[PDB]
This record gives C-alpha cells, structure tokens and sequence, in this order.
C-alpha cells in the first residue's frame, strides 16, 4: 500500500504531558517576569516575549528593563535553544512514512463479506490444491465468491496481482514468502508480515505401511538436528526483500496545516468573543 | 487435578500433593479425550529436567529420565509438554505431527536507556564550558575596557549585550560604538552561532544510533561465539537445546560454557536475566516470546535457528498414533489451534516516543532551581541597593 | 610460484552525486509554494482587520510582520494593537518555527544520504543473484 | 544609511543571533533583506 503518516508525527517528539508542563512552567515564567519587572509590560506581553524566544523567530518584543528579569529571560533563553535543538534533533526520523496493512487476515469482514463494501477488492487462489480444499471446509461462502476470480498459475497470480485486476493472493505460505523476497522492488508483500492460517508442513509422501517410513523420518529428523536444511534455505529461500530519505508531502505534514486550521478558527471564535464582549 | 511434587528444589522430600494444572496442554489434551473417548489422569514428573541421555554413575548404560525417563518405564501412556522434536527422542519413541512450530532463540533483559542529570550537558566536555564560560567573561570585560577608552557601553551594558548575544535573547539592548568593539562583538557573535550550531549537530549525532549494545545476531554474533566471563550465557540444563548443543560439532565451543553454568528450570533462569544475573538465556520462540510479552522488560532478540515443533509423543508402538495425529491435524486444520494461541500466547499488556519526562528531567530540575534562587538574587540585589 | 596475489572483484561506474539549480527545493513540491503563500497572504490581510476593526499598522506593514515571522530577518516593527492579532502572531510564529525546523530536518536527511547507486556488495549482493 | 551598518545588520542577519541591528525603512530595501535572509 502507500502507506500514511500520523498527522500528530511532529508531537510525537515529546509526549502529551511535556508539552502542557513547559506551557504551565512557560506561564509561571511569565508571571514571575512580570512580578519582577513591577518590583524593579504587562502579562501578555511577557508571554509573547517568552513564545518569542522559545520559537526563536526574531519576532518583535519588548524586553524588560530590570536587571533580575534580563537575567531570567536569558536562562529561559538557553532553556528555548535546548529544547529547539533536542526537538530539531530527531524530527527528521519521527516524521518518516509508514506503512500499514490492507486486511488483517483470513478472518478479516473484507473476506468474509465483500459484497457489502462499495469498492469490490478481488482475491483467488489456484484450484486443484490443499488451500482451495481447506476455503472449501472452511468458508463456503467465501470459495463460492473466490471461484469467479480463480487463477491458473502461480506467475499467472502474481502478474495480476503487479496489474491490478487482483488485490490479494491466498495460497501457500512458503511459496509466496519465496516469491516476495524475489520479486524486484518488493511492491508485493505477504500480509501480517509472515501470517500462518493452516500452519501444516511440506511432507515425503509414501505408500500406507511402507518400510521406508522409519528410517526418512530418523534421516529427516537428523537433518533437523545437523541445520543442513537452514543451509539449504539460505542457498534457495532467501530474497531480496528479506534482508530489509524521502521528499515531505501535504498529507505527510498534514498536522501542520490541520493545527493552522484549528489556530485560524480559535482566532475567530475569540475575535468574535472580544467583540460580543466589549459590546 | 493433577499430582505433582510440592518442592522444585532438590535435597527435599518431593510430597505428591493434588495441585491444579491448566493452560494451554491441558486444552489440547481434553479436545483429545473429548474426540476418541478415555479418561486421563494428569500427573508431573517427579524431576523437572526434560530428559536427555545421560550416563548414570553406574557405567556401560545410558538411562532415560526425568519425563522421558517416566514414559518408557512403564509408568506413563502419553506424554504432553512442549517438548522438541530431535533424533535421540525421536529414536525410542514416536511423536505425532507437531501441534506448535517454533525454533531456538536468545531472551535478554531489554535495556533502558538511563537518562542522568546531565543529558543536556552531556555533548560539550567540562573542561569545554569552562574555556567558553572563560571566554564569555574575558570579551564582556573586553567589550567595555575598549569602550571606554573611545573618544570618537557600560561593565552592566557591555555585560548584558554578550550574554544575550550569546544566549540568541537579546537582553542587551545596548550596542558597541567604537569601531574596534564593532568588529570584536561581530566576531563574537559569529562564534557564538559556531558554538550553538556544533552544540546542535552534536546532540542530534549523540541522540541518534544511542545504542551501547546493538543486537544479538544468533548464535553468529561474535560476542556471543568467544565466551567471556563478563559475557554470561546459559539455557535450561539436560533439556533438548543441551542435545543441539552438544551434538553439533561446530558449537561444541559453545558448550564448553554451557556446564560452567545452569538452571534446573527455566523460571529460574528467566528470574536470573530479570535480575541481570545472566545476559542470555537460550530456548524456545514460543515460550521467551510469551515471556516477553508478559515481562515487559524483557526482550527476545536472536535470530530464530533450530526450527521445529512441540510434539505428544507416545510407546515406541501405540494404536493412538494414527487417530491423534488425524485429530492434531483436524485441530490445526480447523479454527482451534489459533484459538489457544489467541487465548494463551497472543495476549500481551505491552511489548515497545523518545526525550520523555524522565528522560530530559535536568532541564526542568535546573529551571525550578533557577525559580527558587531568583529570590536569593532579588535578596542579594537589595543588599547591594542598601550599600 | 605466484607472482603478483590478487582475487576477482567488480567494476561499476563511479554514479557522482552531481546536482541540479534545485538542490534546496527537493524537500517541498512546487504547490507547497503556492500554499505557503496561502499560508501568509490572507493571513496578513486579517491581521490588518483585526488593527483595522479594533475598539481602539496598514497591510504593507502586517505583510512584513508576516515575512519576517517566516523568515528570520529580525526586522520586527510590526507588533500589532489588538490583542487577538498579537496571539495570532504568536501561534503564527509557531508554525513558521515548525516549518522551518521540519525544513532543516529534511533537508539534513536528504543530504546525508545520497548513496541510491547502491554499490553492488560483492558477489553476495542480492542483485547478482537473480540477473 | 553607512555601507558599515548595511555591513552590520546584513552579517548580522546572516548569522541570526538577535544582533542588535538598525534595520533599513525603504520596501524594496526590506524586500532585499528578506529574499537575502531566506537564503
């Protein structure tokens, strides 16, 4: 999918109860400024000069005349560029995109009910298998829904899937896990990252009652003991997408602009207060 | 209710007393006594070691024990536990298809970044603000002697304009007049930015990859593979990871450390890393990961290896081979086995926002100083106004 | 007996990070622009309102209290009377910081990676595997 | 005004440290100051 980035990714820098702490110790500055500057401008003033500086803006302020509140101004001064550069720090990273699932799984209401969606999402898997035998036992409905968008190969699959005329592939789960870390650019992806529904295994077949079937077992399971097989996934089950800057949008800092917008509106439900008011 | 022994810890009298087992096991087994109809009598195995092959004091035999050691002397019918599936166990009994796949891996305690009270200070050396705090005061004084002696700025005026200029405030409304001072508080100024932006660039490459101790990449990290004695390592003693371990030609090397030290049970062990006794803890995916999902300060972070899976098994020969495998297999081919692993192993409370309250404390701790030693400054300045 | 030791190894092309007029503008679209005059004109324009139908400053001057919110000039010189139009200055300032620190940190992430040629790692690259 | 105050207040908001500064009154000087400021 293409994925989406939180609009609240610029507040994630710091958490909920940071941001209303340095607001409250940001008024209680203020207020202690004012105090200072009346012993030896009033509070607006002082909370304007103290947002100025924490957003170091070069926004015009009138600073204070007493000595004792030039001297708490600058330490809240060093306070802002701290806090500017430790923001600065890692806003890069938090604003990064990601990526989410289309579906959950097998059990997800897009399967088992597609019709009542608006937009039909189309899903199939190849016939004449174990999957289609296990929707079958499973899901009627579903099996019955999935026949009409049925496929004859696993490419076959896969190049509907790259098109578009299919938007999930249902089947088993090492063959897809081989074909995602194979594929180029990795625009195809198993859902849940690595997801097992029937979670059965890939067995030597052999006839009821043969005498083969003790010694394969004792040879497999001494193969299991010895990693050979971890060696052999290695050399033929391992991809490309296995082993794993970009420019900011509007919906990327959509945030910004929806904090602009509430910032906007609050101007003027309080203009329109002021002026109920000083009617 | 099954009986088991009242004391874990050996050199006491293991009592059977009637305890209460449930879980995940216990629901396997009561669909399989549910499916093929016969009742079942649950009971722990007296020594709570796996079993493995060992050879007992008396030599020129090799004795099975503990759950294994129950099962094929006649005392027990079925075995259900999560026990993995190798070729020595495979070899004197038969274990039906695997009712949990899982594999190897490494828990550790996770660890939190500790923040000190010096974070904010942390990037620039002591000795660093000393020298600029040393130059902030020789140019203010600097500033003003120049100043004075311009026929063509007071200590108060001179002082202020450095320390807004160089706080980014501008506290000091003030300005040099003299066209020497004029170059020497550009100058100035410009050093003050240098100081601010490398202050800046610093924290973000500090603040960034701040990660003492990477990963552990399996049993290929190179940490992990030279053992050392800082570096302690164990996993659950005369189990099936002491089998892989010991019959594995290249890791032989890893089980040179692996007697130096053990724990009879894997509560131990995981209390051991909890309490940072131990800095690696090999088992099982399936029971770390659940381990990590309830302690929450705990972390699995190697790569899974081994891949097998938890198997009932049963007498070398037994007719209910055939009708439990069938009956594992329908349970893994209907929607029964997710459900365990829902109501059993996916529930979780927390697993893991960076700069938290704590983690930037000194900055407001040196605010609320700054708030209760400006009335210590307003009484010094009333003294001075007295003199 | 050898007399020169040496394995086989890989050529490719150098691939310089040689850039373009806009090596600045890569973090921002061009609507952006448009919008980040959406975001200050008629901002401008009601600030004067509010100046203008306060109980008790022209455009020019809201605009280049505007601009220099924006960008850090420092010419000051347009504080505002009322006092919903000083907050709306204030939170304005806000964002502008925000702009331009999200500016910054872009910028820095793009510029301190520009490896995209992706050097291949040897034979074990997984590019060599499948051809 | 001085080419040393232009110097002046043109370094100064080169490096935007709050340098004290006397800026110009003119609009297209202000415009000059703040295309060069942006960049």
């Amino acid at each position: 999918s293409n994925g989406t980035v939180s609009p609240s990714a610029f507040l994630e820098p710091f958490s909920a109860s940071v941001w209303v702490m340095m607001f409250v110790m940001l008024l209680i500055v203020s207020a202690i400024a004012v105090f200072v500057f009346e012993y030896f401008f009033t509070i607006g003033k002082a909370i304007w000069l103290l947002w100025g500086l924490v957003f170091n803006n070069s926004v015009p302020v009138q600073n204070p005349k007493g000595t004792t509140s030039k001297i708490m101004v600058s330490v809240w001064a060093f306070f802002a560029v701290i806090f500017l550069a430790s923001y600065t720090a890692n806003l890069a990273a938090f604003i990064q995109e990601e990526f989410v699932d289309q579906v959950t799984g097998l059990s997800d209401k897009k399967f088992q009910r597609p019709h009542d969606y608006s937009p039909p999402f189309r899903f199939g898997t190849v016939p004449n298998g174990s999957t289609e035998r296990n929707i079958r036992n499973n899901y009627p409905y579903m099996h019955q829904y999935m026949t009409r968008f049925n496929q004859r190969g696993v490419e076959d699959a896969l190049v509907s899937l790259k098109t578009g005329k299919l938007d999930a592939f249902i089947y088993d789960a090492a063959v897809l896990n081989y074909k995602a870390g194979r594929d180029e650019g990795c625009k195809l992806v198993t859902i849940g990252s690595g997801y097992i529904f029937a979670t059965t295994g890939y067995g030597i077949a052999l006839q009821k009652g043969s005498p083969w079937k003790r010694q394969i077992d004792l040879a497999l399971l001494q193969f299991v003991g010895d990693g050979e097989m971890e060696e052999l996934e290695t050399l033929w089950l391992t991809g490309i997408c296995h082993n794993e800057s970009s420019q900011l949008d509007i919906d990327n800092m959509a945030g910004v602009f929806y904090m602009l917008a509430a910032a906007m509106a609050l101007s003027l439900i309080t203009f329109i207060w002021e002026h109920l008011f000083y009617w | 209710i099954c009986t088991g022994p009242n004391d874990t810890s050996p050199g006491s009298p293991r009592h059977t007393v009637p305890q209460c087992c449930y879980g995940f096991c216990i629901d396997l087994l009561i669909k399989l006594a549910r499916t093929m109809n016969f009742t079942y009598e649950v009971h722990l195995v007296a020594d709570g070691k796996f079993g493995t092959q060992e050879r007992v004091n008396n030599s020129n035999k090799k004795e099975w024990n503990g759950m294994m050691g129950e099962l094929l002397s006649g005392q027990a019918d079925m075995i259900v536990a999560p026990l993995t599936i190798n070729n020595e166990r495979a070899q004197y009994i038969e274990f039906s298809k695997p009712f949990k796949y899982q594999g190897l891996t490494i828990l550790v305690k996770k660890e939190i970044p500790r923040s000190t009270l010096d974070s904010f200070m942390q990037p620039f050396q002591s000795t660093l603000w000393l020298l600029v705090g040393l130059s902030v005061h020789v140019v203010a004084v600097m500033l003003y002697l120049l100043d004075r002696f311009s026929p063509f700025l007071t200590l108060s005026s001179a002082m202020w304009f450095s320390w807004g200029v160089l706080l980014n405030s501008g506290i000091g409304e003030g300005a040099p007049r003299s066209f020497s001072a004029r170059i020497l508080g550009m100058v100035w100024a410009g050093f003050a930015m240098i100081i601010v932006a490398s202050y800046t660039a610093n924290l973000a490459a500090f603040l960034v990859l701040d990660r003492p101790e990477e990963r552990i990449t399996g049993i290929n990290d190179p940490r992990l593979r030279n053992p050392s004695d800082k570096f302690i390592y164990a996993t659950v003693k005369q189990s099936s990871v002491d089998i892989y371990f010991r019959r594995q030609v290249e890791l032989s090397t890893m089980y040179r450390h692996m007697e130096k030290h053990n724990y009879e049970s894997a509560a131990e062990a995981i209390q051991a890393v909890r309490d940072n006794k131990l800095h690696a803890f090999i088992w099982d995916s399936a029971v770390l990961e659940f381990e990590a999902s309830q302690k929450c300060d705990l972390v699995t972070t190697g790569e899974l290896f081994f891949r097998s899976g938890f198997g009932i098994g049963m007498r070398k020969d037994s007719p209910w081979k055939q009708n439990v495998s069938l009956s594992i297999l329908k349970s893994h081919e209907n929607g029964f086995m997710e459900d365990l692993d829902k109501t059993w192993v996916r529930y979780q409370e927390c697993d893991s926002a960076t700069l938290t309250f704590e983690n930037m404390a000194g900055v407001f701790m040196l605010v609320a100083g700054g708030i209760v030693a400006g009335i210590f400054l307003i009484f010094i300045e009333i003294a001075y106004k007295r003199h």
